[PDB]
């Protein structure tokens, strides 16, 4: 099964060099290569370049002077270096499998992408607070509960519930900027209102840029 | 560079409708045109390559045609899970270039929100801040009026809203309104209420609590 997995730094200071790897499995590096694509948040896609199975490289000429692409076939990993980065280079960076000849340069399977934020500011891990279920969050047999994930930088944070066992009815809202310049989001989930005294609910927050992992138990309130 | 021009840039349709998205290339790209689907939060997924070839596993309601400079993506019976942004991509000429994307939004019937409210947690109060969260769950259309009333006084300037993307199964939205006060400000009032007005509600619904009662 074809798999591509990007790995990046999260936060990069301006004018420094961004360094990304893409680790692959499930296909022959003598027959496939990878493209590098990026997507600024909320915008379209921009092809960066491609490295081919024999080592041939093609660049987006707009970025070519700052781009370096390579392969280490012993590690099954490709890499992209982008030098002298600025806020214009903040984006999700994807790698995608490459095949073709000299007339077509096709791509099929993408990795899930890694968000690179270019900022002078320093990273900050979130504070996680319970959104407690109560009669005020109960309609009939359904109760809502959640986690407020507050005051972090940069994006993203990931949120699971009960280590991935609770997925039905989860809404993790898009993050919002606060006037402090830090992000904030909520993850909510609806559960059976009769389960509040028999099932423990724990949100799992991971903020990779600050190497912060929080598990918060959400206990009910009495109103 | 070959400029890829997609139209329309956004598009709303009902479940079951036939929808058509076109891509125009500034130069002849023969048949080397791929269509991609990007669902919110996820990476683009390959739908069609070589203008008309469905990828293994793609539903048959997707279809692609065109040659030269003018290409079309067709969904013959729009399904709720087809909510996404769709991109065309030419790949006969370096640099590879994408269209600007078509965001496909699903029209569904009006659906009322379920309204939930959360008092601030003791942990946060101990740190000097009080966030109050009002939740509108699984509603349609997106337009909603959420008003914070504190002791029957309408608030402004101290709340923020967040809305999810359309649900891939029932096409609804959810929304959060977050009122944030300092602990000192929070402790100056008793009743915290959010009042919700929405097309699906026959009259506005208020969810509230008294500070310190929970
Ligand atoms: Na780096
Ligand atoms: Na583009
Ligand atoms: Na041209
Ligand atoms: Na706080
Ligand atoms: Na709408
Ligand atoms: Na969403
Ligand atoms: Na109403």
């Amino acid at each position: 099964q074809v798999q591509l997995q990007e790995s990046g730094p999260g936060l990069v200071k301006p004018s420094e060099t961004l360094s990304l790897t893409c680790t692959v499995s499930g296909f022959s590096l003598t027959s496939y290569g990878v493209h590098w694509i990026r997507q600024p948040p909320g915008k379209g896609l921009e092809w960066i370049g491609v490295i081919w199975a024999g080592g041939s490289i093609n660049y987006n000429s707009a970025l070519m002077s700052r781009v370096t692409i390579s392969v280490d076939t012993s590690k099954n990993q490709f890499s992209l270096k982008l030098s002298s980065v600025t806020a214009a280079d903040t984006a999700v960076y994807y790698c995608a499998r490459a095949y073709g000849d000299y007339v077509h340069y096709a791509m099929d399977y993408w990795g899930q992408g890694t968000l690179v934020t270019v900022s002078s500011a320093s990273t900050k891990g979130p504070s996680v607070f319970p959104l407690a279920p109560s009669s005020k969050s109960t309609s009939g047999g359904t109760a809502a509960l959640g986690c407020l994930v507050k005051d972090y930088f940069p994006e993203p944070v990931t949120v699971s519930w009960n280590s991935g066992a609770l997925t039905s009815g989860v809404h993790t809202f898009p993050a919002v900027l606060q006037s402090s310049g830090l992000y904030s989001l909520s993850s909510v989930v609806t559960v059976p209102s009769s389960s509040l005294g028999t099932q423990t609910y724990i949100c799992n927050v991971n903020h990779k840029p600050s190497n912060t992992k929080v598990d918060k138990k959400v206990e009910p309130k009495s109103c | 560079d070959i400029q890829m021009t997609q139209s329309p840039s956004s598009l709303s349709a009902s479940v079951g409708d036939r929808v058509t998205i076109t891509c125009r290339a500034s130069q002849e790209i023969s048949g080397y045109l791929t269509w991609l689907q990007q669902k919110p939060g996820k990476a683009p997924k390959l739908l069609i390559y070589a203008a008309s070839t469905l990828d293994s596993g793609v539903p048959s309601r997707f279809s692609g045609s065109g040659s030269g400079t003018d290409f079309t993506l067709t969904i013959s019976s729009l399904q709720p899970e087809d909510f996404a942004t769709y991109y065309c991509l030419q790949y006969t000429n370096y640099p590879l270039t994408f269209g600007q994307g078509t965001k496909l939004e699903i029209k569904r019937t009006v659906a009322a929100p379920s309204v939930f409210i959360f008092p601030p947690s003791d942990e946060q109060l101990k740190s000097g801040t009080a966030s109050v969260v009002c939740l509108l769950n699984n509603f349609y259309p997106r337009e909603a009026k959420v008003q914070w009333k504190v002791d029957n006084a309408l608030q402004s300037g101290n709340s923020q809203e967040s809305v999810t993307e359309q649900d891939s199964k029932d096409s609804t939205y959810s929304l959060s309104s977050t009122l944030t006060l300092s602990k000192a400000d929070y402790e100056k009032h008793k009743v915290y209420a959010c009042e919700v007005t929405h097309q699906g509600l026959s009259s506005p619904v208020t969810k509230s609590f008294n500070r310190g009662e929970c």
